């Protein structure tokens, strides 16, 4: 019952987004089916991502955006770019199942 | 500029090339210039990495007379708007035994920006009112809020001045100032916290803690919980009505429309009446405060010292009794909200008064006051910043606030930062003593001494006035706020359009350095004609020496000519120093006499009575002479485009030629008197066919020959006599001995300035109180290496600051309009 | 020294920090270099333009 205000506002699940939709963005897409060829993937820095890897604290981040003064603090007046490739592939280490929410260092 | 050579001294522009008018339009100064230098923070917007906390100063390496360099020296920014109520003396806290310094304003209302009513007061008086005059019906065409015999009583005789939001944007633009100390830790300096209590080290951790009423000496805790008023005691009356049928038979004119555009569904939204009841008010409503946990000098003694802003003794405004009308939802008849009124709480402080609130009495019956003094202290620490910018935002969806908040705001930074005066030493960083009048006293940007408070507080005296400001009257407020009544300097706008400071935590290290190019151009003016600091004082009434009259005359705001002001003259003098100097100009407001529309800035509306900037000897005692100096010369040197030629840099020895001088090839002469001992530097052809000036001449300015005396005064041993070599009534340092900085606490691996780095060198003496001229002298044998240093055959071994000129171009970005951001590049054909 | 004293052509990031002749003495290389700050987590520690 704790309040646990970390993420973005949800308050329906994804099949409501993803069965009643004709034209979908690609940070929120089913999940394919697991047991095939060309399951279930992601997005390298081949679609121009970069990897953070804090290996130190055993602890790496996906394939995200690139920085540009957006490391550790955002500037002022500043926020989050619209990047597609990455929020795909943030969600993608969010289900494995024991997930890390915690900072650049 | 500094110096690399002497061929650049030399080929520096005039006093009256660098004076003259422009008619560039120009940037308005940001503060970022200084920014970029001083800290490193070059590029854009750090939120908390950038530790402001320890980049407060001036840094540099340092070059002395005897050919060794000083690694890493610091100069301090010498202004702050925080005066220590607790003095931190024998590393332990103590009460001040000092008085607050107070300033007053002088508002009164002036012919504006012209006035004229729009198409729905035509559409109200043509229409609907005109055509009841045939149908026998008294119906109702209600605007938004309001009855129609509310809007009938004020589309009515207008007044032909057009109002100026200066007076509620100055209390916006000065509450927000006060707010903002409570940001962080890490965004306010500590030097800041040092500038008159220098023996004291604030501390990265616990904020400031900006709370209201709760200073512990000279009263000032005017009312802790039973409020009244500083200035004047007393605690007004706040009624909030719904119609003006309510308001009793004797105000009804003072009564202010509250709009609905301030207050919607987007915030508290009753926080919105508190401050638009302290913008149309009073100011100050209480007497904030600002307690820090400070630490002495190698840290044992963690306490908490008290400070008190400065913009919390501004005493600026003089309705007391407010009657608000609230905007009755929709379309209702006339009538604990009797007539659907959305609300009027009291605030979140418990405050036990003489009408004695509880805790949050919500209540908006028909007359039944309040006080006011009650009803904003309740509301004395929900005011954050961010609840003030959205509340500008709201304000600039009606009105035009982007152009009249930054004159209110460089009105703020111009009476609220305020600097003590000076200490003379031989070498670098002189201060005061603790607990005495002379660590306190303390100046404006003008170079103008700080009143202090006479006798204990809430005041009955009420001193002389320092500024003349303008001010909103209400009855035009409630038809320009109504759609009635529209003019140029209120056309609405965007919250995109309200100003970068708002809302910033960045404000108090901003403001601070906005300052300084004012006491730089304050610095540049009373430096071109040395009148000391006597001939200044008691200048107004001499009858000796009119032009002096005329100089001290013309300064100030004392003229009008059709019911509005007429700025200063010589203040343009300032204003054109300031424009041609810095390449920015700064912000005017509008006045008109009529048709002819011309402008005026801080620099035009001070006003006379009141003491200049006095320099302290080593021992306390006053040495009157010199010229009004302020800040250290190194802030009037490198911080400037095009600094005229007599405030210069003493160029680095580089070769065999390091510090030259200026000889009778360029029209000056030795003064040369009765004694064969003392001479005199290559002063004016005029200075030895005067001795006394005339009772319409005044020094000239030379900037070949003020260069030269203090050229010559940097010396070490020099005396200022006369054209014989008698004494002065003015008060002469005891040695060869200057002006210089204050000094605040170091930190590892940064050193003091180390003999005249830190020091005011420019304010050559050259007018004594008596009309005589001042002559600085050397002995003959003393005087051979200055008087072949002028005839380019010697050199003179000076010291000098290490860094170099770059001086970049305006951003224009300053973190107030960040509409980069992607969600509206695709909302961009709909603006 | 011995890396750059005898020696005709030596790379850039090998120099002689300068004489202090003038006012200048050693100075640096900035963001018109195409260079940037590092400026980490903590406030306190800054890194050249890397």
């Amino acid at each position: 019952g704790a309040v646990v205000n970390c993420f973005s506002p949800v308050l329906i699940p994804d099949i409501w987004c993803q069965y009643f939709t004709a034209k979908l963005p690609l940070f929120a897409g089913a999940f394919p089916p697991a047991q095939g060829q060309n399951s279930t993937k992601g997005f390298n820095s081949k679609q121009g991502l970069m990897i953070h890897r804090n290996q130190n604290n055993n602890l790496v981040a996906p394939y995200l955006e690139k920085f540009a003064d957006n490391s550790s603090y955002f500037p002022v007046g500043q926020g989050p770019e619209i990047n597609d490739m990455a929020t795909w592939n943030g969600r993608l280490w969010m289900t494995t199942g024991n997930v890390q929410y915690l900072d650049y260092s | 500029p500094i110096s690399a050579d002497f061929s650049e001294v030399e080929n520096a522009p005039s006093f009256l090339s660098l004076a003259e008018n422009t008619d560039e339009v120009l940037k308005p100064y940001t503060g970022l210039e200084i920014q970029t230098i001083i800290t490193n923070i070059v590029g854009d917007a750090n939120p908390n990495q950038s530790r402001i906390f320890d980049q407060d100063r001036l840094r540099g390496n340092q070059y002395s007379a005897g050919g060794l360099v000083t690694q890493n020296a610091v100069s301090a920014i010498p202004f702050t708007n925080l005066i220590p109520r607790t003095i931190r003396v024998g590393n332990i806290l103590v009460n001040s035994a000092n008085r607050l310094q107070i300033t007053e304003t002088n508002v009164s209302e002036y012919y504006s920006n012209p006035i004229i009513a729009t198409k729905l007061s035509e559409m109200i008086s043509d229409q609907v009112k005109n055509n009841q005059f045939s149908t026998w019906r008294r119906d109702n065409t209600s605007l938004q809020g309001f009855n129609a015999f509310d809007i009938a009583t004020i589309n009515t005789a207008i007044l032909p001045n057009g109002l100026s939001l200066e007076s509620m944007l100055l209390k916006l633009s000065l509450l927000h100032s006060i707010k903002a100390m409570n940001v962080d830790a890490a965004s306010i300096n500590r030097s800041q916290y040092q500038v008159i209590d220098h023996n004291t080290v604030p501390t990265i951790g616990a904020p400031a803690v900006v709370g209201v009423n709760n200073s512990p000496v000279f009263g000032e805790d005017c009312g802790g919980n039973n409020p009244v008023y500083p200035f004047g005691g007393g605690t007004g009356a706040i009624a909030f009505h719904v119609t003006l049928q309510t308001v009793p038979d004797e105000r009804k004119s003072y009564a202010i429309f509250v709009p609905p555009a301030i207050l919607q569904a987007t915030s508290d939204a009753n926080e919105a009446l508190a401050l638009f009841a302290l913008s149309m008010s009073e100011w100050p409503h209480a007497l904030y405060t600002v307690t820090k946990q400070t630490t002495d000098l190698a840290g044992a003694n963690a306490g908490q010292q008290v400070f008190i802003p400065t913009q919390s003794t501004i005493h600026i405004g003089g309705r007391r009794v407010l009657d608000l009308i609230i905007p009755r939802r929709e379309i209702a008849p006339n009538p604990v909200r009797p007539q659907a009124g959305p609300d009027a709480t009291a605030g979140a402080i418990p405050l036990a008064a003489g009408q004695l609130f509880n805790m949050n009495f919500i209540g908006a019956p028909a007359f039944e006051e309040w006080p006011l003094t009650s009803y904003l202290y309740s509301w004395a620490g929900r005011f954050d910043i961010t609840t003030i910018r959205q509340y500008m935002g709201r304000l600039a969806t009606m009105v035009g606030v982007k152009d009249a908040y930054w004159a209110a705001h460089e009105l703020n930074v111009a009476l609220s930062q305020v600097a003590p005066k000076m200490t003379t030493a031989a070498g670098g960083w002189a201060a005061q003593a603790a607990n005495s009048a002379q660590q306190s006293d303390v100046c404006y940007s003008s170079l103008l001494t700080v009143t202090r408070s006479a006798a204990n507080f809430p005041l009955a005296n009420q001193p002389a006035a320092d500024m003349r400001v303008y001010d909103t009257d209400p009855a035009t407020w409630n038809k320009v706020a109504l759609g009635l009544a529209t003019a140029a300097n209120l056309v609405p706008e965007q919250s995109m359009d309200v100003p970068f400071v708002v809302g910033d935590a960045r404000t108090s290290f901003w403001e601070r350095l906005q300052a300084i190019p004012m006491c730089i151009a304050w610095t540049m003016y009373y430096h071109s004609r040395g009148i000391t600091t006597l001939a200044w004082d008691n200048a107004y009434t001499d009858n000796t020496n009119k032009w002096l009259q005329k100089m001290v005359r013309n300064t100030f705001s004392t003229t009008q000519s059709v019911g509005t002001i007429i700025p200063a003259r010589y203040g343009k003098i300032v204003c054109n120093l300031y424009k041609n100097m810095f390449h920015r100009a700064p912000a005017y407001v509008a006045t008109s006499v009529g048709g002819k529309e011309l402008h005026i800035t801080h620099f035009e509306r001070w006003l006379p009575g009141g003491t200049y900037a006095n320099v302290y000897s080593g021992a306390g005692a006053v040495v009157n002479c010199f010229s009004p100096v302020l800040i250290p010369d190194i802030w009037c040197q490198y911080f400037t485009a095009k600094l005229p030629l007599f405030a210069g840099a003493f160029p680095p020895a580089q070769g065999q030629n390091s510090t030259k001088g200026f000889n009778s090839k360029q029209g000056l002469m030795i003064h040369r008197n009765q004694n064969n001992n003392l001479v005199a530097p290559y002063l004016e052809k005029f200075a030895d066919n005067s001795s006394y000036f005339p009772v319409g001449q005044g020094p000239e300015i030379n900037d070949m020959a003020t260069w030269n005396g203090r050229l010559w005064m940097t010396t070490g041993n020099v005396q200022y006599l006369d054209y014989s070599g008698a004494a002065i009534v003015e008060a002469v340092p005891p040695a060869g001995e200057l002006p210089v900085g204050k000094q605040i606490p170091l930190l590892a691996g940064e050193n003091a300035p180390i003999e005249l780095t830190n020091a005011a060198t420019t304010c050559v003496p050259r007018y004594s109180n008596d009309g005589r001229r001042i002559f600085t002298y050397l002995t003959t044998a003393q005087s051979v290496i200055p008087v072949q240093a002028c005839n380019r055959a010697a050199n003179l071994a000076r010291s000098c600051w290490l860094l170099s000129n770059v001086y970049a171009e305006p951003a224009l970005q300053a973190l107030g309009d960040e509409v980069e951001d992607a969600f509206d590049t695709l909302t961009n054909s709909s603006f």
